[PDB]
């Protein structure tokens, strides 16, 4: 049993430049389609009755991925996508964001470029994340706890289709969706644009901060 | 009487020779009437990785080289 | 002396039957004879008319079920009979060690294992009738046409397999017999 | 005739004497190090690698051939993937390295 | 260089099935611009201008790892193939030829009309359908491919080529695909242009028995 | 020592033996004598030393600054044919098709041998005026894959070919590749299929 | 089954097909008198003929009561016997409207042409997209000259300079690699009449006219196209059976270029097909890879494949899934450190703690004993434990790379703290010294590049399974 959440916002406040119908039509055709295939998938008992994270890791079986793999990290994806937006979007990072930043990618005049970048050149329909670097691969290793120091550092990295962040190791703290019915309604067929504009101001950084804090805190509590 | 050949390589038929072989799972045919049967000279190798090998139909090769150790 | 190895033979019938002789001579001089009478059961003859054994069970690793026998053109020639012709491989065509003939060599009666009788037969089974030593594997690896590393001087599942294989074939066309009296099946002490 | 350089024909892009525009684009400076002396190293690479030797050489040798390429300070090799090469190390040598997977 | 290949019909033929703006946006523009980049691309190598259409599309995918040549050029190709797999007010049953061949591998139209739907539905993301033949066995073969993938990598001749990517129903049919593959199916696919090709195609492949003498 | 492989193959695997062909398996018999003239030629409206034949009608450019229109026979010379089916024996040419859509589509350039022969097989003096009949193939009339036997001559004491298989048809020369014939009376008993390797000792009838 | 499969059975699979053969008279009576019997009279007609044409007499009567005169009765045994097929009819598909655009490989790699040169002649191939209609078509000029080829021209005048400079280093080359002449190589020597075509002069989508003037029963049909290479039509294996009756020597035909290849690696460089007439409903087997060359120059077989676009050879599958394993540990530098840390220790331990072998310890710029040279390392040296002689390991590490100052100066204060340590018992730690740093440092750099290569699948094993390219390489 999955629900389809709304929008934390209303749809007609948050039409400057993007129409309501682009609302209309990405969420509630192919969220509310997501999410009922979903649940048609899980109505039976299928060991996912009502599993957190919506499954996704299980069903993805190191590689050979199940029939709900597909659907379900799609609707974790665009859950995740519509809750990194706020009706007015322009402003900076501030405090421990701004420090990560400066500290991984440059100065924030060049990490705006490098996102724009990667979620510009992929080839096909995926997703554009910034996301936090982890450890712990898998079995067969060597000082792997690597006495070094504190790497944990941001990386920005691009998926194909439904593939995920946290399918190998990486905690998701942004995304931006590159899926041609994101912007075709109102900027046919030019990502830049979209990607200048909805870089300019529509996205929320305080969601930003709150998922960079409870990846930091996650990542203490693995190490303890 | 048997032949005993002195030669190596393949045989033609032609004619007059029946297209099926008596006693299934074997190699023996048999002639209605008459017929010649030929030996195109040729060298012989017997080899198992031929299908997946890199010497294909029509190539020319040395019989001392990589590629045909490759085979035999 | 005639040397170690594996030797075709057809020596007629009164009634007309051919009878196919697949005789292995070891290097002390263990036959174990393999016979086909129109396309009839291959059997083990050991010696006079007796333990008739039709099964090639190993006494270690020997596939009886499937999927290795099935390697020349084909397993089947009277398969188990009724599928098992008893039961099926497990460890052996009815356990407790090569089928039911595990101990059938002579006795006071019923025959029954024992360490002794053990012993006794292991010579018909493995010690002197699987010595084939170096020109018994040779001759095996000629006559044959097999592929196993020369320092192998003891009797394999392949090789029996391949015996077989080639007195099978020898009814249907191909095939050739060999002779008692050629040098090259002759050795010298 | 000029037989085809042992360079392309496994598809390796190099690009020697690299502009210093080109790197700030592609970022070379946050790359993890690696160095080494006389050497050999025999590598089965399952991921592309884009490297900026700094000081030495390579003489990379792919498995098998009698030839070899030679690198030095200034390049941007691309060892692709399922390739199957030979590196012989001679003197120090230091590079930086940017594994990259399907894209980018 | 490759110059554009204009349709073989204005781009207002099909405005009852594919609107005009349509038109003008997948060919005007974004043909036009993965044409123009395999252009600039094709400047600087003189190793790759020396290559046929075909075979540039087979050695800049190299055997599974493309180099930064192989999404434009298949993209090119396979627009293409899709621009001469249509015709105005086409569609409908197939003609001779064809048919046979259609019935003798697939065992009738509808049967193909089905399975070509499914194998349609059945695609994620951005990829194309592909009715092609099939070397080796001589069959005709519904195939699906992902983002520029085209089934003549592998020795395969294609026959009928469907876009399935967002940037081509997106004006009139939004996001839906029931729609946009009955629409093709029914009132825009090219059985002229598929037979053509299978005609084309019977060169490099023989479907067919041989005549064996009495003797 | 060189060799041309020949895979035995055929879409068949029981175990797979291929052959070598050495210069010692195949020979060439000597030079002689046969017809080699058989065209349909056009005239030439030569043109930068490029040819730009054309036979019926006169020289036919076209407007866009490059085109030559060399056209030839045509579906003119069809009555009420089929395109589709019932066409691919006698297929037609450079199958473009143009029934339906009916656009042509311009072809390359023809690079290509430019030939003469204007007074046809006649360059120094000849004549062929006689009756419809009596013309068959010269001396080059053995086709591919004949078996020739030993003695067989082509000519009245002329080259006295070996045997084998004829490989090459050139003008005036042919490749036997060699063989060796063997009689077979009826009731005999055939060791072995068609193409069955054949080793140095094995036998091949009984 | 019976004669109708399995006679068809011969054909589609082992290649059967009855050719015809050339039986001398004498040979031809054997095979039509063994029927009736071992010895009986010959009372069957058409074997008394048989007998009777024994004497050469009687074939003189039989021609000259039959005509042909000599010279033909020898030849109508070769004709073809059996089913004699219909004659061809070439049909077409329109007028044949061309263009004439410089082949795309211009220039050869290694020539050199002045770049805006040929940004005009590209242009010509920039226009091979528009299509021409019937309309249009109608309105022909029709005055016999005036053509506008303009961008030809310019590639005529850069390609005739070509042929006239690289003409002698070409026929050269051809003599070097090639030894004999076979149809498909460079036609060189006597047969080289000046004029003919090159290579860079063709291109596939052309259309040609040539004539046939060899015919191979497992190579196809030769073609002279009116170039250096002849062309070449794959045909083979009793595809010839039906096929010989429509393709004769000297027949003028008109072929489109399918693919040219390299004359140096493939065998036959140039591929076509027969548009004037078409075989197409008649091949059957066709080549699944062009035919190439087995050179002694090419010493690795992996190289080899890459040049043709041939599978490699496919290796055993593992069964591991070479996504969990071991990470590499181990760095190839430490096996020298090995080495250098031991002779550092060998010469240090034979220089203080016996300073008068040496007489003064000059350690700061010491100087090499023997000479070295760096090519030469057999140490194995037979060492013996008491048992036989298996080998071991003392190898040469001449100073030239020992850095003696670091250890020498490290060493008096480790052994300071042990003289010192005597009195009041502290533990001594002493456990790594700078070179076993070393070992541990460079173990770990290597470690790096080993964790990031594994990190490295974890992605791109999910890309390629979410779009379907392969995971391990093709064979
Ligand atoms: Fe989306």
């Amino acid at each position: 049993k999955f629900d389809l959440n709304p929008p934390p916002y209303p749809i007609d406040a948050l039409e400057p430049h993007m129409s309501k119908q682009t609302f209309e039509y990405h969420w509630g055709k192919h969220h509310r389609a997501y999410v009922d295939n979903l649940n048609k998938q899980i109505v039976g008992t299928e060991l996912d009755g009502l599993p957190l994270e919506e499954v996704v890791r299980i069903t993805y079986n190191k590689g050979d991925m199940l029939p709900a793999f597909n659907n379900a990290a799609q609707a974790w994806n665009h859950e995740f996508f519509w809750e990194s937006m706020k009706p007015g979007g322009g402003g900076k990072p501030s405090g421990e964001l701004l420090a990560q930043i400066e500290k991984d990618f440059g100065s924030f005049e060049a990490f705006t470029t490098e996102f724009k970048t990667a979620a510009a050149t992929q080839f096909g329909s995926g997703w554009a994340w910034l996301v936090y670097k982890a450890n712990k691969l898998d079995v067969g290793n060597a000082v792997n706890p690597k006495p070094s120091e504190d790497d944990k550092k941001l990386v920005v990295v691009k998926s194909p289709n439904a593939v995920n962040p946290l399918v190998w190791d990486y905690y998701p703290i942004l995304t931006v969706d590159v899926w041609e019915h994101a912007y075709y309604l109102d900027f046919q067929n030019r990502r830049p644009d979209y990607l200048s504009i909805f870089m300019e101001n529509l996205v929320s950084w305080d969601a930003v901060n709150a998922r960079y804090e409870a990846a930091k805190a996650f990542a203490t509590e693995r190490e303890e | 009487k048997h032949i005993y050949s002195d030669s190596e390589g393949e045989m033609h038929w032609s004619t007059d020779v029946y297209h099926a072989p008596e006693f299934t799972y074997g190699n023996v045919h048999l002639l209605p009437k008459t017929s010649h049967l030929w030996v195109l000279s040729g060298k012989p190798y017997r080899s198992s990785v031929v299908p997946f090998s890199l010497s294909k139909d029509q190539d020319q090769m040395n019989t001392h080289s990589l590629s045909f150790e490759q085979i035999y | 002396l005639q040397s170690p190895g594996i030797y075709y033979r057809s020596e007629l019938d009164h009634n007309g039957i051919s009878v196919y002789t697949g005789t292995i001579i070891s290097d002390w001089g263990g036959r174990s004879e393999l016979e086909i009478d129109r396309k009839a059961r291959i059997w083990a003859r050991v010696s006079r008319k007796q333990k008739i054994s039709i099964l090639v069970l190993s006494s270690a690793m020997g596939s009886n079920l499937r999927e290795i026998l099935d390697n020349v053109c084909y397993p089947e020639i009277f398969l188990s009979f009724l599928n098992d012709k008893e039961k099926k491989k497990i460890g052996s065509k009815e356990n407790a060690i090569l089928e039911f003939y595990q101990q059938f060599a002579c006795v006071g009666g019923d025959p029954v294992f024992s360490e002794s009788l053990c012993k006794d037969l292991q010579k018909k089974f493995f010690q002197q009738r699987c010595e084939l030593g170096r020109i018994g594997r040779r001759n095996m690896n000629r006559r044959l046409n097999l592929d196993i590393p020369e320092n192998n001087t003891f009797l394999l599942p392949r090789d029996i397999l391949a015996a077989a294989d080639h007195l099978i074939g020898m009814k249907f066309g191909m095939g050739t017999l060999d002779d008692m009296n050629h040098l090259k099946h002759k050795r010298i002490r | 005739r000029i037989e085809k350089p042992l360079e392309e024909l496994y598809k390796i892009r190099v690009e020697r004497k690299v502009s210093p525009e080109r790197l700030n684009e592609l970022g070379v400076s946050r790359w993890t190090t690696w160095k080494t002396g006389k050497c050999r190293l025999p590598w089965d690479w399952h991921v592309d690698q884009l490297v900026y030797i700094e000081e030495g050489e390579v003489r990379v040798v792919p498995e098998g051939s009698k030839h070899y390429m030679s690198f030095k300070a200034g390049d941007l090799v691309r060892y692709p993937k399922w390739f199957e090469a030979d590196l012989w190390f001679n003197a120090f040598y230091q590079e930086r390295y940017s594994f990259r997977a399907y894209g980018d | 260089y490759y110059g554009l290949k204009k349709p073989p019909y204005n781009l207002d033929a099909l405005e009852p099935y594919m609107s005009q703006k349509t038109l003008e946006s997948h060919w005007g523009v974004q043909h036009r611009n993965y044409l123009e980049a395999l252009n600039r691309h094709l400047s600087r190598s003189d190793t790759l201008y020396g290559h046929t259409m075909d075979e540039l599309v087979k050695v800049t995918y190299n055997y599974g790892n493309p180099l930064p040549e192989f999404n434009d050029a298949a993209q090119v190709w396979n627009h293409d193939f899709f621009w001469e797999s249509m015709q105005p007010g086409g569609g409908e049953s197939p003609t001779l030829g064809l048919l046979q061949q259609i019935e003798k591998d697939f065992g009738s139209f509808p049967n193909f009309k089905e399975k070509f739907i499914e194998a349609a539905m059945t695609l994620f993301g951005s990829g194309w359908v592909w009715l092609v033949l099939k070397r080796k066995e001589k069959q005709l073969a519904v195939v699906k491919t992902s983002n520029a993938v085209t089934p003549i990598l592998w020795d395969d001749i294609p026959i009928i080529c469907l876009d399935l990517w967002e940037h081509a129903y997106y004006l009139d049919y939004k996001n839906d695909r029931a729609e946009y593959v009955n629409v093709f199916m029914n009132h825009l696919v090219s059985w002229h242009a598929a037979t053509a090709r299978l005609a084309r195609a019977q060169a490099f492949v023989n479907l067919g028995e041989p005549k064996i003498p009495v003797a | 020592n060189q060799g041309t492989v020949r895979t035995l193959l055929g879409i068949n695997k029981e175990c797979q033996f291929f052959l070598i062909l050495s210069s010692s398996n195949c020979f060439r018999i000597g030079p002689f004598k046969g017809v080699k003239y058989p065209k349909e030629l056009i005239k030439k409206d030569p043109l930068i030393p490029i040819r730009n034949s054309f036979g019926p009608l006169g020289t036919a450019l076209q407007i866009a600054n490059f085109f030559s229109f060399y056209y030839l026979i045509t579906h003119n010379q069809i009555l009420v044919t089929n395109y589709l089916q019932l066409d691919n024996l006698k297929q037609t040419f450079q199958p473009f098709k143009f029934q339906y859509y009916l656009m042509d589509e311009n072809g390359r350039i023809y690079n290509p041998d430019p030939c003469s022969n204007i007074i046809f097989n006649p360059f120094k003096l000849n004549w062929y005026f006689l009756h419809y009949h009596f013309c068959e193939e010269t001396s080059t009339k053995i086709d591919l894959g004949q078996f020739v036997c030993e003695n067989v001559c082509i000519t009245k004491k002329g080259t006295h070919l070996k045997s084998g298989q004829v490989l090459i048809v050139q003008f005036d020369s042919v490749v036997i590749r060699s063989a060796k014939p063997y009689l077979a009376t009826p009731g005999a008993t055939l060791h072995g299929h068609y193409g069955e390797i054949i080793y140095e000792g094995d036998t091949l009838v009984t | 089954e019976t004669e109708e499969e399995a006679r068809k059975r011969n054909w589609v699979e082992r290649g059967w097909a009855p050719w015809e053969e050339i039986l001398s008279p004498e040979a031809d009576f054997a095979r039509k008198s063994l029927n009736e019997g071992e010895e009986v009279a010959l009372k069957n007609p058409d074997t008394i003929e048989a007998f009777k044409m024994l004497k050469p007499s009687y074939r003189k009567k039989k021609m000259e009561e039959m005509g042909l005169t000599e010279d033909e009765y020898y030849a109508r045994q070769f004709d073809i016997k059996g089913e004699i097929l219909d004659p061809l009819e070439t049909y077409w598909d329109g007028p044949l409207v061309v263009r004439h655009v410089a082949p795309r490989d211009w220039p050869p790699p290694g020539w050199e042409v002045d770049r805006k040169e040929l940004e005009f002649i590209r242009e010509g191939h920039k226009m091979m997209a528009e299509r021409v209609d019937m309309k249009e078509l109608d309105n022909v000029i029709r005055e016999k000259e005036g053509m506008c080829m303009d961008r030809y021209k310019v590639f005529l005048k850069q390609y005739q300079e070509w042929v006239e400079f690289n003409k002698d280093k070409l026929e050269e080359e051809s003599y070097e690699h090639d030894q004999d002449y076979h149809p498909g190589r460079r036609k060189r020597g006597k047969d080289y009449e000046e004029g003919m075509y090159e290579l860079p002069f063709y291109y596939p989508g052309q259309i040609c006219l040539g004539k046939v003037t060899t015919l191979h029963l497992y190579q196809g049909a030769f073609v002279d196209v009116g170039g250096v290479y002849e062309g070449w039509v794959p045909i083979k294996g009793n595809d010839w059976y039906w096929i010989r009756q429509h393709i004769k020597v000297g027949m003028h035909v008109m072929v489109e270029i399918l693919a040219k290849r390299d004359p140096y690696r493939f065998r036959f460089p140039l591929e076509l097909r027969f548009v004037d007439p078409n075989i197409d409903h008649l091949l059957f087997q066709r080549f699944e890879y062009p035919p190439i060359f087995h050179r002694d120059e090419d010493t690795n077989l992996d190289e080899l494949r890459r040049d043709c676009r041939r599978p490699p050879f496919p290796r055993k599958d593992p069964g591991v899934k070479v996504e969990e394993e071991p990470l590499l540990s181990d760095h190839p530098y430490v096996d020298k450190l090995w080495q250098i840390n031991v002779a550092e220790q060998m010469i240090l331990d034979d220089m203080e703690a016996n300073p008068d072998k040496y007489k003064g310890k000059k350690l700061s710029e010491l100087t090499d004993e023997e000479e070295f040279d760096e090519e030469h390392s057999v140490e194995y040296t037979k060492v013996q434990y008491k048992k036989s002689l298996l080998p071991k390991t003392i190898l040469k590490t001449s100073v030239k790379e020992l850095d003696l100052e670091s250890a020498f100066a490290e060493r008096q204060l480790h052994n300071r703290l042990q003289k010192e340590a005597e009195e009041r018992g502290e533990d001594y730690k002493v456990d790594k010294l700078r070179r076993n740093i070393e070992m541990d440092e460079y173990d770990f750099i290597h470690w790096r590049r080993s964790f990031e290569e594994r990190e490295a699948l974890l992605r791109d094993i999910s890309c390629r399974q979410a779009l379907g390219l392969p995971l391990q390489e093709p064979g």
